[PDB]
């Protein structure tokens, strides 16, 4: 069936160059348009690029004209975004996606009916470290004997993925996570903080594993009532 | 100032139009001389198709009353003998028609008035009889060509105008108009040729470039519109027949302004009626002549306007490049199926003269007819003298950046691949006159004598080099742009003086007392009702001076005389002298009047008579020419070679008359 | 070069409720307007092309139309599967521009957020610098503040705010703000305050700990 | 700059309803927001409702779902509430209350005269 695959993304220092790639099956290309969007995360879609394959005609959104180059060859049925001098606002997930030919627009494109899965790219100058990991324990002036909560701060740790449990996962009633978020200093920072219940807070230690796969961190903190 | 400017536009353009008046006038006297010449002798000032359209008007207001001179006219049956036809639809004699009709009046009136707007004294030419030469406007030669030269300073007014519109400042119209001052010579040459047809067209052809161009600007619509395109359109075309070949250029450029939306609904719609109109009304005083029809000027419009209706079907298309593709192509088919569908079809057969001097300039077809018009001078390619000059006034340079700036401006200010139909595109009126000298220059460079299409229109484009909206803005300044525009006006004042000055400073010759002679011979010697046959550039001059019934004239491209042409012309060949005389005999002639350097071979090879009858007679090569025969009869004086045929008239071996038995 | 605006940035309704989205474009493309959805963390997918034509595939529940430059997509029985971001965009020229997005989410009874304030840990003097921390829970609608401030001393530019998604149990939300002090700017007063205000709370919650 | 003036009162009586009206003069509603809040004994300072700018969408408290009514009206620049199936414990003062955020962070500093009314 048709389908589209995108492939190629990851980490480049700012100012370098990537390419990506986008694999049609199914569907011959040089039939039909192919464009680029981007999702910056949390915000909405943009168009970057396109590229008709049949008399070889592209064309480009204002802000990455001269830095992106679209180009594809019908002999693998391939599509190839390559994109040099990334700033740093260029952190984004790239889909690919299908619509008419240029020379058959006549009314204007088409609707992207067929979408790829999405590749992440990143942007960043800095390296890759473990995290750092803080108990929080709750203030005993307030919620004395009633609401509890007991939190775990993970600050200063890349890449993105970082998974945050509770004594293994057996604690799942008021446990929330908060996104990371992406400070001046370049590293990321969350916190798990779980509803804990009356009665001295369960009077148990709670532990807070982080596994971190990038930098193999699997560092357990023990959080224990003020 | 809203207004101070108005008035003073207005001002100045009326105050050109003047002074180009006079500078024609002045050119004029000082090339003929018509202070001191005999109303004799300035009919043999007008040369060879300038006395066939001046002949018509003398017989109009010599004749007892307007009706029967325009009956005559329209019945004669003297121009072509054996033949009656209609000279006013065939020669475009309207001009004539109405200056004798504005003549007798006049004079009728003036003379019963005791006005003595005629004053003139018995002038002394030496050797020859004394005549009489005489001024005034009550004067016939003054009239026509008052009335030519009153038409032929409106366009300078015209230059002004489209220039100041085509730049929206005062100093774009007088870059133009002195663009136009700097190279007068090679832009118009009314001067020496009052009577020929374009010096009564082009005026009305350049106002209606400037009506349209002033609609196009400013949205215009309704039918006061539609009354001031077609009050040009009209005279345009019932003078100069090739006013049609002109107005089909102007379609394909309103065409490919409508294809980039630059032109509204309206307007266009507007323009297409004002041209369906003028052209049922110039089809209707031409007596329906059916040359009107089957040329690309009619299927142009049907074209046009169908392309104009079905233009809001197309509302959703937004790739540009189809919709335009799309028009062109309906326009093209519409064209040319109709055009062939009435010369091919109801069986019209228009001519084919057109093609066939276009065919022969790039291809090796000869034929007598494309020899006979290619080696003329007239209807070769543009000679580099010509651009050569025009590039040392800086003239083209000038219109060269203005057409670069043009182009960028439009396309770094437009949407080119993506088209919207609910926006106008601005700037139409400059594309239309862009468009416009591109057609008028590639006909200029093909055919010479086209460049007075040419050149006004290198005039007002480089009136566009000031347009503050192009080549700059508002960063420029007031001061800046001011201070290169008067640069640009001191620097061609320096390269544009001379070339007046050479202008004014050339005078023509004092005639030739061959033609005289021969004419008091025809007069004298020859019974009123004698027919003349002899070569183009003489007959007109026979049939004008000497009232002579004549069987070929200069204007010779309508069906049953280019049969005659060739005819004539067999004198000239190796046929028998039996076969000629037969061929004289059966049209009827009684006299055959040439010159002897008609025959004489060698100037450029294939240009001459000789070399013409020798591609189109394969059969009769070998024969001795025919006009060896005619050299030796007229040295020994005697006709014994020439069996039927005589030397009638020989004076100082110039002008040969010979006598059909 | 032509923008496409969405009205409702934000439209909260519970299953069964009409659903109506806007999209303005500045320009005039005629029809060539087409309605995605996207679900977090996945690609988008073509609900409607030509501003009225429905996809193929699509349940029969949406529907979009036009009249000048206003598209509209309406739905019409809402159910728990359509709660996604709608986007819209334009084909009629080259740039092509999407819709400014709007977020479909589940609406609830107001729920009173409850507020905490923790200091930073024992660790957190060892390393130059510390972090305090306000956390909110259950509260609702979407939208709320929090304001940090020291001795009734403003802040700007070093709150850092966390968002959870809606919760899927109670449809509930959570939000964090974290403000970091270096060890020399840590020694100073030792009174910290944080002061919420929401609209189901008319007087602000302010909660203050002493250093 | 601005005011407002809550209409009704009286005495109810269990198995009544209420219409209420508050009026705002000296400001418009449409630019901002409108809530209806509580205040009784025991429990005060309790939201009630809350309407944004034009019936973009209400929320009510979770004890006054389904009984609780509010449109607004700009000619007359009104907030209108209506009740049915009133219950004994509603016993308190009604405030319609303005705020002064044009983000709908819930800035409420203006409470008025309110209307108080009890059940039995
Ligand atoms: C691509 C672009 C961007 C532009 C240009 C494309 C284009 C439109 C091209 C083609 C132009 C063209 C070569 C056209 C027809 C001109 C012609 C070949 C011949 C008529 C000669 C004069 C102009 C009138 C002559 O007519 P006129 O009334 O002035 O005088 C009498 O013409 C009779 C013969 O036509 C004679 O029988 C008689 O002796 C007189 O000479």
């Amino acid at each position: 069936e048709v389908q589209l695959v995108e492939s190629g993304g990851g980490l480049v220092q700012p100012g370098g160059s990537l390419r990506l790639s986008c694999a049609a099956s199914g569907f011959n290309i040089s039939s039909s348009s192919i464009h680029w969007v981007r999702q910056a995360p949390g915000k909405g879609l943009e168009w970057v690029a396109s590229i008709s394959s049949s008399y070889g005609y592209t064309s480009y959104a204002d802000s990455v004209k001269g830095r992106f180059t679209i180009s594809a060859d019908t002999s693998k049925n391939t599509a190839y975004l390559q994109m040099n001098s990334l700033r740093a606002e260029d952190t984004a997930v790239y889909y690919c996606a299908r619509s008419s030919s240029v020379y058959w627009s006549w009314w204007g494109y088409s609707a992207f009916d067929y979408w790829g899965q999405g590749t992440l790219v990143t942007v960043s100058s800095a390296s890759t470290k473990g995290p750092s990991v803080f108990p929080l324990a709750p203030s005993s002036k307030s919620t004395s004997g009633g609401t509890a909560a007991l939190g775990c701060l993970v600050k200063d740790y890349f890449p993105e993925p970082v998974t945050v449990s509770w004594n293994s996962g057996a604690l799942t009633s008021g446990v929330h996570t908060f996104p990371a978020v992406l400070q001046s200093s370049g590293l990321y920072s969350l916190s798990s903080v779980v509803t804990v219940p009356s009665s001295s807070l369960g009077t148990q230690t709670y532990i807070c594993n982080v596994n971190h796969k990038p930098s193999n961190t699997k560092v357990d903190k023990k959080v224990e009532p003020k | 100032y809203s207004q101070t400017w108005l008035a003073s536009v207005v001002i100045i353009g009326l105050l050109v139009g003047y002074i180009n008046y006079q500078h024609v006038y002045t050119l004029f006297e000082n090339d003929k001389h018509f202070s001191h010449l005999a109303d004799f002798e300035r009919e043999m000032a007008y040369r060879t198709e300038m006395g066939l359209y001046y002949s018509y008007y003398k017989t109009i207001i010599n004749a007892p009353s307007f009706l029967e001179g325009v009956q005559e006219i329209t019945h004669d049956t003297v121009t072509e003998h054996g033949h009656e036809i209609n000279t006013l639809n065939r020669f475009n004699l309207y001009p004539e028609v109405i200056l004798a009709f504005l003549y007798r009046p006049f004079r009728a009136f003036a003379k019963s008035a005791n006005w003595q707007i005629e004053l003139c004294w018995q002038v002394n030419r030496g050797e020859l009889r004394p005549v009489e030469s005489c001024e005034g406007i009550g004067n016939p030669h003054y009239f026509y060509i008052t009335g030519v030269f009153i038409v032929a300073g409106t366009v300078a007014s015209s230059i002004f105008y489209l220039g100041v519109l085509v730049s929206d400042s005062i100093f774009g119209g007088f870059l133009s108009v002195l663009c136009f001052a700097f190279n007068h010579g090679e832009a118009t040459r009314v001067q020496w040729t009052p009577p020929l047809r374009e010096s009564f067209a082009f005026p009305f052809i350049i106002g209606h470039i400037a009506i349209l161009t002033f609609v196009i600007k400013y949205k215009k619509s309704g039918h006061s519109m539609i009354l001031l395109l077609t009050s040009m359109a009209v005279p345009a075309l019932l003078f100069w027949q090739f006013t049609q070949f002109a107005f089909f250029t102007q379609i394909c450029s309103i065409f490919l302004a409508f294809s980039l939306d630059l032109i509204p609904f309206s307007t266009a719609k507007t323009v297409i009626h004002s041209h369906i109109i003028s052209f049922l009304i110039g089809f209707l005083l031409l007596f329906g002549n059916e040359m009107m029809i089957t040329a690309l000027y009619f299927p142009s419009i049907l074209a046009l306007g169908m392309i104009i209706y079905i233009s809001p079907l197309l509302s959703n298309l937004k790739f540009r490049p189809a919709y335009v593709l799309f028009l062109a192509i309906i326009f093209a088919s519409i064209t040319l199926g109709l055009k062939i569908g009435l010369s091919k079809g109801l069986g019209i057969e228009d001519d084919a003269h057109i093609f066939d001097i276009l065919r022969s300039k790039f291809t090796s077809f000869a034929n007598f007819h494309t020899r006979l018009y290619t080696c003329s001078a007239e209807f070769d390619f543009i000679q580099y003298s010509t651009i050569e000059k025009l590039c040392g006034t800086l003239l083209i340079p000038l219109a060269l950046i203005s057409l670069v700036t043009f182009v960028f401006n439009f396309v770094k200010n437009t949407n080119l691949l993506w088209r919207n139909s609910e926006e106008i595109g601005e700037n139409g009126e400059i594309l239309y006159n862009v468009v416009q000298l591109c057609c008028s220059t590639v006909m200029a460079f093909l055919i010479m004598r086209l460049k007075l299409f040419m050149t006004p229109h290198l005039c007002i484009v480089a009136a566009l080099f000031a347009n503050s909206k192009l080549l700059g803005g508002d960063r420029i300044s007031k001061t800046i742009r001011v201070s290169a525009l008067v640069g640009v006006i001191a620097i061609l004042f320096y390269r544009g003086i001379p070339n007046i000055r050479q202008q004014l400073n050339v005078k023509g010759e004092y005639s030739n007392p061959d033609q005289e002679m021969l004419f008091d011979w025809i007069q004298h010697n020859t019974k009123q009702d004698a027919v003349f046959a002899g070569t183009m550039p003489v007959m007109a001059n026979v049939k004008l001076t000497t009232l002579r019934p004549i069987v070929n004239h200069p204007h010779y491209e309508h069906v049953g005389i280019r049969e005659r042409t060739l005819k004539v012309y067999s004198m000239f060949s190796k046929k028998p002298i039996a076969e000629v005389h037969k061929i004289m005999k059966e049209m009827g002639v009684n006299y055959f009047v040439f010159q002897l350097m008609n025959c004489s071979n060698e100037r450029r090879p294939e240009c001459v008579y000789r070399g013409m009858w020798d591609e189109e007679d394969p059969k009769n090569s070998g024969r001795t020419a025919l006009c060896d025969l005619w050299i030796l009869a007229a040295n020994s004086k005697d006709n014994s070679r020439i069996a039927p045929f005589k030397i009638v008239y020989n004076a100082n071996r110039n002008y040969i008359v010979l006598k059909i038995l | 070069d032509i923008q496409m605006t969405q009205s409702p940035s934000s439209l909260s309704a519970s299953v069964g409720d009409r659903v109506t989205i806007t999209c303005r474009a500045s320009q005039s493309v005629s029809s060539a307007v087409a309605w995605y959805q996207q679900k977090p963390g996945k690609a988008p997918k073509l609900l409607i092309y030509s501003a009225s034509s429905l996809y193929s595939g699509v349940p029969s529940r949406f529907s979009g139309s036009r009249s000048g430059t206003d598209f509209t997509l309406t739905i019409s029985s809402l159910q728990p599967e359509d709660f996604a971001t709608y986007y819209c965009q334009q084909g009629a020229s080259e740039p092509i521009t999407f819709g400014q997005g709007t977020k479909v989410e589940i609406k609830r009874t107001v729920a009173a957020p409850s507020v905490f304030i923790f200091p930073p840990s024992d660790s957190q003097l060892k390393s130059g610098t510390a972090s305090v921390v306000c956390l909110l829970n259950n509260f609702y609608p979407r939208e709320a503040k929090v304001q940090w401030k020291v001795d009734n001393a403003l802040q700007s530019g070093n709150s850092q705010e966390s968002v959870t998604e809606q919760d899927s149990k109670d449809s509930t939300y959570s939000l964090s703000s974290t403000l970091t002090l270096s060890k020399a700017d840590y020694e100073k007063h030792k009174v910290y305050a944080c002061e919420v205000t929401h609209q189901g709370l008319s007087s602000p919650v302010t909660k203050s700990f002493n250093r | 700059q601005v005011q407002l003036q809550e209409s009704g009162g009286g005495l109810v009586q269990p198995g009544g309803s209420l219409r209420l009206s508050c009026a705002a003069s000296g400001r418009t509603i449409s630019r901002y927001a409108m809530s209806w809040f509580r205040q009784a004994p025991g429990k005060e300072r309790e939201f009630v409702a809350v309407a944004r700018r034009s019936g973009d969408g209400a929320f009510y408290a979770d004890s006054v779902q389904g009984r609780f009514t509010v449109s607004r009206d700009d000619a007359k620049n009104t907030v209108y509430l209506q009740m049915n199936s009133l219950k004994p414990e509603d016993t308190a003062v009604y405030y319609c209350a303005i705020d002064s955020d044009t983000f709908y962070s819930g800035s409420y500093d203006y409470w008025g005269q309110g209307t108080q009314v009890t059940v039995s």
